[PDB]
């Protein structure tokens, strides 16, 4: 078992400051196209639907950024390293489940409705924004799995439903047994130290930083488009 | 200070 | 009297523009600075008083920003038309009570919250820089005298549009004799009549210009005064 370091505090914290980005950089946008679908009346009740969403984005940024990762944490006796984690890797998980449900209602039900309403593009999502959106929460996904993992705190009450489907769909398959490009699949290695998972940590925060910084981008672009 | 129609 | 021209929906959009950036660069910075109260416990109650504020400007902006200025003007032939000063009147209205909101919220902000944070923080982390308030007034006494601008030069004045700093200005000038009327008191300087549309959209133009310009160096000292609350 490991016991917390001093420093395990501000690594907390610097790992929600990533959710709270993800969470940040859909409420921003969102935003803008909500400010816009106000100009549309056939997309009247599909924008209070957003309105919802963003409400409980706005809820969990509130959290994560109120969140005194020192008021929760002590440190011969103190505080195990993985009960103070599950908390975060909870979170991130709650968070993850939103938006796989968010992102299916804007990648999918509301661009063919707004197809069909409007006859027109101009105000669907682009192609490139729509991939950004997935290899975000993928990521997302997967570290949140390795979070929960390594840490040996895995149960049936943190499992994802993306991953858990691909599981069951390989091992129902064939590509159950092989490396697989398939990233839901790949075995996660338990962490031996704190320091090994703070390293790794910061290690994960320059990947999904850089999937954030990729995501802010195609954000921009698609904000244009609904000038 | 000079605002338009406005006698200073 | 004058009737409306075609530009007269962009026109009333532009002024309303004004207004819009005006309540935007205050709720801007002003949710800065009640998320930052929200650790002060000492200053909650005085957060949530600033809160009121600022959805009392958040209506206002969505309101601007919700109107549709060729709902409200009928056109036809350059008539049967409607009167110049009769869609100018409800948006010199707009401009009236905005302008006295924020004459309350800026006495609050800048006297009132400020003696209040030193004698209960003890310290000048949370007060506004004195380069700021400078920019409160500046812009309001611009805001103020456009206000009036539009509604003197449209000879639309009443008792019922009537700011009350202008009005104090006037009284107190009267009172103590003020003077040959030289005169320095920008509230106290008489407004030209307008005669035609074509002339109130170029000076509403060169209002447009200077309203930015103070609008911009508002948005300058924000930025500087939200550094300070940095952690």
């Amino acid at each position: 078992d490991i016991k917390v370091t001093p420093g395990t505090s501000e690594l907390v914290e610097q790992i929600l400051a990533l959710l709270s980005r993800y969470l940040s950089s859909y409420i921003h946008v969102l935003n803008k196209f909500i400010s816009h679908l106000r100009r549309v009346a056939t997309l009247r009740f599909e924008r209070t639907t957003l309105i919802k969403f963003v409400k409980k984005l706005r809820f969990y940024n509130d959290s994560v950024l109120s969140y005194n990762a020192s008021e929760f944490i002590n440190e011969p006796g103190a505080d195990s390293f993985d009960k103070v984690i599950l908390p975060i890797a909870s979170m991130f998980v709650k968070c993850v489940e939103t938006f796989d449900l968010l992102n299916y209602y804007l990648t999918q039900s509301l661009q063919k409705e707004i197809l069909s309403k409007t006859l027109n593009e101009d105000l669907t999502l682009t192609a490139e924004s729509i991939l950004a959106i997935d290899d975000t929460y993928n990521h997302f996904v997967k570290f949140s799995q390795w979070m929960i993992e390594s840490l040996r705190i895995g149960s049936n009450l943190l499992d994802l439903e993306v991953v858990q489907f691909a599981i069951k769909s390989a091992d129902e398959d064939g590509t159950n047994i092989g490396e697989t490009d398939n990233i839901f699949l790949q075995e996660i290695l338990p962490v031996n130290s704190e320091e090994e998972f703070q390293t790794l940590s910061a290690a994960w925060h320059s990947i999904l930083d850089g999937k954030l910084g990729a995501l802010d981008e195609e954000f921009d672009v698609v904000a244009t488009k609904w000038h | 200070p000079v605002l338009p129609g406005v006698k200073r």
